[PDB]
């Protein structure tokens, strides 16, 4: 384990310098045909640096002239023999006191290296190379490449330098309508693929994947992967992060909440929404949607779910998981005391239906889902 | 120590 703070030093922040070499006396690998970074490479490299300082306690300060720097950037074009090299991609050196430590080198004969802003592999290479120059041993979708640190990278880099708890501490939106000002978290139209692992240090946050028509599986659980915009496992939530809300697209989606209070919106299409623990607010959207409950703890009276757009005769509430302790019986207007009974109660004054479930072994009625609108017995799956 | 990119 190595970092800029030494060997086997963990959770210690670092202030680092970086530099775009304008010339060299030699490249530590023995490669030759040095070429300085172009303007696009410079911009993309800074975006890559930013994606690291976003998640860990690192600061990056550019230096110029003859000042030495922790991390350097430069291109090569030829091997030690002086022959053109159009095969290799890039490499970098660990932190340390040795010559060329922290330096990173990229093959200028590769179009993706010259145009990292328009050729995604280039940006990803910058991110990986910087990762290694920071001390990561092994940094790192329909032909697309994620440009920012992924879930294991984030864990590892935070292990070395500590987690950055000042990042996006307000209410953050990831995906469409993003307010992150990060290209890798932002989708501008339905053709934009998303590949990211979200680091977020506070506030009430939303996964807005409303612009896609693919069937999506969206999971708000810390450390879990989602299938977004027709890709698979392209989105994840870093360890230590709580995302609260999620918006599906026009496809038939699955939205899985976490233990926090979640606002879930299915959008058009036939969606499956699962609030999990906590007081969730669920919008099925247009289409035939199913609201799933997996245990009594999902919607206690002290912290009940709201289903805000239920469509009688169209949507479903799924209580089949309660079978495991005796199948539920529907009662019209009164419980017997026997338990495992479900009642729908219409509040005419407010136009609210209260779904009450008296669970086996409970002295009181402890399960409640409040519904804005009417619901029928045949809307409930037991 | 060096790491290369594929
Ligand atoms: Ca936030
Ligand atoms: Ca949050
Ligand atoms: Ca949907
Ligand atoms: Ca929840
Ligand atoms: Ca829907
Ligand atoms: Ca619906
Ligand atoms: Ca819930
Ligand atoms: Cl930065
Ligand atoms: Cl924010």
């Amino acid at each position: 384990n190595v970092s800029w703070n030494g060997t086997n030093v963990f959770g210690k922040s670092a202030n680092l310098t970086f530099k775009f070499l304008q010339s060299v006396s030699s490249i530590p690998s023995g490669d030759t045909g040095f070429v300085k970074f172009n303007a696009e490479q410079i911009e993309q490299a800074k975006l890559s640096l930013q994606s690291w300082s976003d998640v860990a306690n690192l600061t990056f300060t550019e230096v110029t002239g003859n000042k030495s720097a922790n991390i350097t950037f430069g291109n090569y074009t030829r091997d030690a023999s002086g022959n053109l090299d159009y095969g290799t991609q890039a490499y970098a050196y660990y932190p340390g006191n040795y010559q060329g430590a922290g330096s990173s080198w990229y093959n200028y004969n590769q179009s993706n290296i010259r145009n990292p802003g328009s050729e995604e592999y280039g940006r990803q290479t910058f991110t990986h190379e910087i990762g290694h120059a920071l001390g990561l041993a092994h940094p790192g979708y329909n032909g697309h490449y994620g440009g920012a640190p992924m879930i294991d990278d984030i864990a590892a880099i935070q292990r070395l330098y500590g987690a950055n708890m000042t990042t996006r501490t307000g209410d953050s939106v990831y995906g469409f309508n993003s307010n992150t000002d990060r290209d890798f978290y932002t989708a501008t139209d339905s053709s934009k693929a998303l590949i990211f692992s979200v680091w977020d240090a506070g506030g009430t946050d939303t996964f807005d994947f409303s612009g896609y028509s693919n069937n999506q599986r969206i999971n708000l659980n810390e450390g879990s992967f989602s299938d977004v915009g027709g890709l698979k496992g392209n989105v994840s939530i870093a360890h230590g992060v709580t995302i609260e809300n999620a918006i599906g697209g026009s496809g038939n989606d699955i939205l899985v909440g976490n233990s926090a209070d979640n606002i879930l919106q299915g959008g058009a299409g036939n969606d499956v929404l699962y609030g999990g623990a906590g007081a969730d607010t669920l919008y099925g959207g247009a289409g035939r949607d199913t609201f799933v409950y997996g245990s009594g703890q999902d919607s206690t009276v002290a912290a009940y779910d709201w289903i805000a757009d239920f469509q009688k005769g169209i949507d479903k509430i799924d209580l089949s998981a309660f079978r495991n302790e005796g199948q539920l019986s529907f009662v019209q207007d009164q419980f017997t005391g026997k338990g495992q009974e479900v009642m729908l109660q219409w509040d005419a004054a407010n136009s609210i239906t209260n779904l009450w479930l008296h669970e086996a072994g409970h002295s009181s009625v402890d399960f409640l889902v409040r519904i804005v609108g009417q619901a029928a017995q045949s809307d409930i799956i037991v | 120590a060096e790491a290369a990119q594929a």
